[PDB]
């Protein structure tokens, strides 16, 4: 009679990786690492996320003709271009400092489109509706953005330009505006008659006395001239003052902000459903609980610590020797 | 830290054991063994789940993080960028395998020490009887039933009852 | 006769977490983490700290009238700002590279101002009198910067002004100079009586032609005009050269600078007295030799290192088991 | 590694005893024991110091770290510095956290170790005499002085001495 | 008879520091971090490295005739400067955004250095031979630039300016101009007899109107004006166009590029060999397979991975304990 | 977790010892011993060269890292470069010494864990022979040549052949 002692044995095959040798057999381990994901971009706590589709924000934000479909959206979790979103700016220009404006677009959570200077009344001196170039046509023919307004004269007369606008929204309000130069002297006369000219912008934080430039060039979408883009954030209080001479391309709605932060601007084209998550990749959803993940790096949610390993098993148990 | 009891004089496993990590095997003049040590296993099972507890307590969960944009005029903070996040990601990826491979070490060293405990306090408590053997058996000089196999499963065992007995069995072999 | 062998027990009760158990008690153990500090701001190795108090730095070095008390600082370890300082520029406008002027006096110790322009002696064109804002106000009067100064016309007669300054201290030398621009071209004319004006400024590595730019916008502090500031360091030897139409402030204090590091411009309102240390944070002062600490992650001098735990109890000892 | 010395087959510690960690009692004729044995206690004091003040070695002591400012068209770079100073807390808070832990278990397994190995010590040296029994206990055949206690706790025990006498008795026992 | 059992002892005297002891001596060890190097810098990967000598960056690309002796040079592995490198921009002024440049330069690896405006052909109008200053002096003649042209008058006479130039070699191409400005208004009317004067730059994604600015100023190596310099980055396509009035310093050789990165703008004066390693310090070359290096921290190559501490010897055996 | 066998009980080391880190020493009635025991060594040769192999595949190599160049309005931007690359470089100096540290201790501990189990392997083959003695030696009761000093070393003994002898030496002794 004998009360010999020993351990467990299983017939378990996972492999454990450690100091001294590798592929030791283990009992029982527990996986720390996760791979799979579902290839489809789901609402973030409820909010769908917000596609911009074949167009760009700066398309968006300006009012891109092209950009139509998406005329009416006031709210998303985080903003999803494609790979072939090109639709930014029609008329050929700059868009200047337009990485700053996505690093303060990636901290607000909603809009308020409105009318700062309706476009029957505000302006009982220019013309309002003659003016559009054909670069960004649409469907045969020429419309220009939906948010901005040019301005050309009223039967060979130009009088001194300047309104203002006060803020009473308690929220801050982001205004864009543009600067047009064209390439000849011919062209300023023709459309403007006056051989100098400015524009000024002044709020209290803001100042800028612009100079338009006239400079052969070569073109681009059949078009010489030049178009030059701004935009400012003002608080609740504090007015904002444009003053202008021949050059203007006047604000025509504005956007009321609303915080609320992580947010993102996420480059993929993987398809749009409608479950609900709590984190968020280029490559689709995450599921989980361990604390390691190998999907993609740029991850928008409360998401698991990305590692850049291929195995993180852990052992919790015994070595299976079978006898 | 190899401890010398997992494929050390102790040969192999046992597959028919079902019930915990850590037990016996009687063969008395009554059936056979394969019974399980439930105070043993369990000192093991919490302190591998306070171990795996704390290895996921001591990692974070990260936030959103994008990427950003830079004109063709900022090439030296593009490039400052690319640094950080690089160097970071290498940082965890080294911390997150290094601490796997010890953790497993320690594991295996932990199960080790737990088997040659449990030898040497089955050996403690049967002085002089039994006469040890091979890996990990007795030979129970004296004859006794059920109640002795169970008497030593509870670390009780009181040695004065059998003592003359297995002393007279001893000196007579 | 037995020579029974065993281990130490005592009565403490100071507990350790381990990776197997949490909560052991440990005989004998020692801390590794800093909680306590004086709520005060004591003075780095002898030499006392500069407090602004209701001052900021861009007030502090314009000479703003009601940041006088600190008009005769000239030392100091590290820079206080309190939660209170907003007496910074005056006059409305905007002081350009505020903050690599920051990042400069980060690494000065002391000072020495002195005249560059004497006042009663440099201009003997113009009148240096009669000029002076009400923005600025003091006790009722109207009073303008103590450290620059405003040009006006001498008698509808505004001659062409230049004024040059050579480097003959050995140290740099750090000045600063303002260009004022009006709302309306009137204001400019019944100042100036000049249409077209322009300021430049040139030593070797420095060059620039400012121009005003006149444009309405709405009055903060009830004033409509702007005013610009700028700074330059010199060094031993090269000259600087002022030349202006109608449109500048004339320097009239520089400071030499010296060297020596590792100063701030800690932002707490704990008030200040006369011990000596050799850590400080903004919550207080640090006196210790554990490798961590906890009270704050700004922190000045050679100070033990930050981490973001509550506990780091290490076990110098056995397992406390009472018999 | 639990050595099973510690809260093992011995079962409790020693109020009583002040000087070292280690040591013994001695209870023969006259007086009792709780004495200590500072031969072995000093080599744990030097590794421990060692250890203690490496571990203060190792960590460097941070210089003066003031905040920076940026204007409101400057927030990619006022982002990346956050982000390089919210990632280096993080790192130096995992590796102190988890240093510490890793401390303490090797500490605690390092008294363990002590006491087996003086156990150990012990026994190597009475050989076949003093019977051992429960908690680390001994009962010596032969019957001697103070002077034979303090020889044992010399590490000297000159075994031919005592060997017949304590045969003797071992045998007619 | 006896099985006695024992281990190896050994006469070893290496040292191996651990935690709970210093200096044990173990049996064997292996060493984990390197020290040697030769003081050389070889050529990395068979191409050879391309040495400046007494010349800076800028220096090399504006043809600065002192550094002649690299006329010809199209290829390298890394760009090393010397201590004694000074010889920059001649004729004095700024390198504006120079560093960019720099960043540019260190992910090319050829050239390819042709005509865009040949001098004998392109200017039918102006004087193209008779403009150079002394300040850029070269054996007591007065000499130029080699890569860009000064523009003067020829008899009283100064055509409007306009030359455009397309690209049509499939690689980048990297253009430099520059824009001069003299310090009084008779130097501007002696030289290009024009009381206004611009230049204009523009190709599809640059645009700018460059207008001089005249002010007296302090002289640097014996002259009053000064000159700006600039650089554009063309595509394959794109075309660029340059329109002047009395103010251009016309470009005369560009540089198509071409990719392959890792290069570098090593700063050391250690001789130059013609050996081959795999990676390149500015203290000399590293030859080995440890995972740990001390050398140097700035690094070209697949160099081992740099630390700050003097001992990194690993135990691989027993503790030596003879008997 | 000093296992007590090197500087322990056995009390130095062999110089004349060549082959082997693990062997033996047999001093029966012709010649002398000092033969290693390539059984048992190659494991811990396999064993340390994993070791080494592994650490060093988790280090990476460093590519290009050249130095950047500012004005003198861009200070923010330089010191956080220098905040970045200053960080980096505590972090991995960190890093590699202390896993220096770590490995020592271990390796040196699996040196004596070998040793001690070495030993416990000839003693649970020896069973009531050989009377064990001092700093790891025996004696043997019987009497045997070079070929049961072969068969201890191979690791089979034949316990039964040597039984009857051995024991009546051990009573008449
Ligand atoms: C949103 O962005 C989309 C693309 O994502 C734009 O649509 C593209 O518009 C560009 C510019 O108009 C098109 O490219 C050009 O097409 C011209 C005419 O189209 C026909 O010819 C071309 C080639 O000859 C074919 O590829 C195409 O299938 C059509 O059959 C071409 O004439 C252009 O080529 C050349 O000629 C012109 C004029 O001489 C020169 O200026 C050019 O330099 C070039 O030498 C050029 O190929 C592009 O094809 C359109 N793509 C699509 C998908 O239709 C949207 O218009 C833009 N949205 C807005 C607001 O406009
Ligand atoms: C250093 O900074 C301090 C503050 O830290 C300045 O002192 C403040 O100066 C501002 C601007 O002058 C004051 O705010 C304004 O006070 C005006 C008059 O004071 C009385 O009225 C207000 C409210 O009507 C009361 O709060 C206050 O107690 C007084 O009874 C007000 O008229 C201003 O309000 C409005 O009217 C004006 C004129 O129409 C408009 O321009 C404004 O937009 C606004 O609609 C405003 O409230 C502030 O009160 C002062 N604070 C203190 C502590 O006295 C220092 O002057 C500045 N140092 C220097 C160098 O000037
Ligand atoms: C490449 O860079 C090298 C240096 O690396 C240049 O060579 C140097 O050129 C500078 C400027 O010309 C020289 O410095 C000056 O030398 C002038 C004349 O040389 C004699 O006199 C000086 C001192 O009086 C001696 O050191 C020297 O040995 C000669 O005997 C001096 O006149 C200058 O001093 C002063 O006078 C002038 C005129 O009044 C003032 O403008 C100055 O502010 C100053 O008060 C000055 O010392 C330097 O000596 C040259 N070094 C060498 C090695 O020869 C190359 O010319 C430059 N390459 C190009 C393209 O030019
Ligand atoms: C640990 O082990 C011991 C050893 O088996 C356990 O003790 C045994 O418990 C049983 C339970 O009934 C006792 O049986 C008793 O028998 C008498 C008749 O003899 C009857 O009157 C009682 O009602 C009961 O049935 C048994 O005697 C006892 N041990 C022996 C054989 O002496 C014990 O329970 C285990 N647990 C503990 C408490 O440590
Ligand atoms: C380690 O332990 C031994 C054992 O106790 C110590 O040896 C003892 O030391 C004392 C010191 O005096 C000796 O006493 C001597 O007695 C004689 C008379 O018999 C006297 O002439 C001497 O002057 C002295 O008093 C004692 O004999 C001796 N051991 C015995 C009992 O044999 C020892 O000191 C300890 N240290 C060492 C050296 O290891
Ligand atoms: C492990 O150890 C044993 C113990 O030494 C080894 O066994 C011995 O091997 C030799 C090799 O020849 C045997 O010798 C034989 O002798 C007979 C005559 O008696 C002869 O006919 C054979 O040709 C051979 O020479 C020897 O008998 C044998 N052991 C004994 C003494 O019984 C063994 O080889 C080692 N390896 C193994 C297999 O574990
Ligand atoms: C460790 O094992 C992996 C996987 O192999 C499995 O586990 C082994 C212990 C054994 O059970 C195999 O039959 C199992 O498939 C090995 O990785 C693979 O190795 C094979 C060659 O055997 C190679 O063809 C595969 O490409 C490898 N796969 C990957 C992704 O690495 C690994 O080589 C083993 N390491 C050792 C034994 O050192
Ligand atoms: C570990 O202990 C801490 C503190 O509790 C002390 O130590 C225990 C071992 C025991 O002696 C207690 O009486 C001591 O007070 C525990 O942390 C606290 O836990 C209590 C609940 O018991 C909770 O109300 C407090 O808020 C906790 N305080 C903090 C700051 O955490 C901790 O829960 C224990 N961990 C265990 C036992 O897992
Ligand atoms: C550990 O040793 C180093 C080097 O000393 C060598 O190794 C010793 C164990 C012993 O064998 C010495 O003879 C060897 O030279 C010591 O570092 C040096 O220490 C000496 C003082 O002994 C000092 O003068 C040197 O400057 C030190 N050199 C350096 C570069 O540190 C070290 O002090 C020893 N550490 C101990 C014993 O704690
Ligand atoms: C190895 O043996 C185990 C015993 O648990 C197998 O697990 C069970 O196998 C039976 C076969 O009928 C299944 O019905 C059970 O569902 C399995 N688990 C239980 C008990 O629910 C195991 O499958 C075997 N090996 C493999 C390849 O997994
Ligand atoms: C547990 O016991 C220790 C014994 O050292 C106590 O420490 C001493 O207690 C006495 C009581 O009179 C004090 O006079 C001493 O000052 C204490 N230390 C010494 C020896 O200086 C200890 O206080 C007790 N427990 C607690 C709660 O600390
Ligand atoms: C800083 O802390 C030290 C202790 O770390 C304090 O100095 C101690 O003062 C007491 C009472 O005078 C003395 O008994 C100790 O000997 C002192 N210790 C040392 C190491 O000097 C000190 O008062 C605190 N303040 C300063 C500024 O030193
Ligand atoms: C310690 O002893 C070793 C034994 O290997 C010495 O190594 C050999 O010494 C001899 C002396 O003649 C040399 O010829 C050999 O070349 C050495 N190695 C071999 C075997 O090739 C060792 O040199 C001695 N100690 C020192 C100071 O290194
Ligand atoms: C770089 O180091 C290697 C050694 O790591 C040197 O190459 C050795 O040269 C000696 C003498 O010719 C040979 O005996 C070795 O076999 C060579 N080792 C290897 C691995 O090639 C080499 O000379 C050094 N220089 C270069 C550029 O390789």
């Amino acid at each position: 009679d004998t009360i010999c002692v020993g351990y467990h044995a299983n017939n378990s095959t996972d492999t454990v990786d450690t100091v001294l040798e590798k592929n030791v057999t283990v009992t029982h381990s527990v996986n720390l690492l996760e791979d799979s994901h579902n290839g489809k971009l789901c609402s973030l706590n409820g909010i769908a996320p917000l596609q911009l589709g074949k167009c760009n924000v700066a398309g968006w934000l300006l009012g891109n003709p092209e950009c139509d479909l998406l005329l009416t959206a006031n709210s998303w979790s985080y903003i999803i271009e494609t790979s072939n979103s090109e639709n930014g700016t029609c008329y050929p220009g700059e868009f200047i400092d337009y990485e700053e404006l996505r690093e303060q677009l990636s901290s607000v959570s909603s809009f308020e489109k409105f009318e700062i200077f309706p476009k029957a009344s505000s302006w009982p001196n220019h013309e309002t509706t003659k003016g559009v170039t054909a670069a960004c046509s649409y469907s045969g023919a020429s419309s220009f953005y939906r948010n901005l307004l040019w301005i050309t004269k009223k039967g060979t007369s130009y009088p001194k330009l300047s309104k203002s606008y006060t803020n009473n929204k308690g929220k801050e309000v982001l205004v864009l505006w543009g600067v047009h130069h064209p390439p000849s002297v011919s062209e300023q006369q023709s459309l403007y008659q006056n051989a100098d000219a400015y524009v000024s912008v002044g709020s209290s934080k803001y100042n800028r006395r612009f100079a338009p430039e006239i400079a052969a060039r070569p073109k681009v979408r059949g078009q010489a001239g030049r178009m030059n883009y701004y935009w400012t954030l003002l608080d609740q209080g504090d007015t904002i003052t444009f003053e202008a001479t021949g050059n203007l391309i006047a604000p025509w709605y504005a956007f009321a902000l609303n915080k609320g932060s992580d947010s993102g601007i996420i480059t993929s084209d993987a398809p749009v459903h409608n479950c609900d998550t709590r984190c968020q990749t280029p490559h689709g959803a995450l599921n989980s609980s361990l604390p390691f993940q190998n999907v993609h790096p740029i991850t928008i949610g409360e998401c698991p610590k990305y590692v850049k390993s291929t195995k993180l098993r852990m052992a919790t148990g015994l070595r299976n020797v079978p006898s | 830290g190899l401890f010398g009891a997992i494929a050390g004089f102790i040969e192999g496993g046992w597959t028919g054991m079902i019930d915990g990590w850590y037990g016996y095997h009687h063969q008395n003049e009554q059936g056979s063994g394969y019974a399980a040590d439930q105070k043993s296993t369990q000192n093991a099972i919490d302190g591998i789940t306070s171990k795996v507890n704390s290895v996921i307590e001591k990692m974070n969960t990260q936030f959103t993080a994008v990427g950003k944009e830079f004109n063709n005029l900022e090439r030296r903070i593009e490039n400052l960028n690319k640094k950080v996040d690089d160097g970071f990601l290498d940082v965890w990826t080294y911390n997150a395998e290094l601490l796997v491979l010890l953790e497993n070490e320690r594991t295996l060293d932990f199960h080790d020490s737990n088997v040659r405990n449990l030898y040497e306090k089955v050996k403690s408590q049967l002085r002089n009887n039994a006469k040890e053997i091979g890996n990990g058996c007795f030979e129970f000089y004296h004859k006794c039933d059920d109640e002795c196999m169970e008497s030593v499963k509870n670390g009780t065992y009181d040695y004065p009852k059998y003592s003359e007995e297995s002393k007279l069995n001893r000196e007579e072999i």
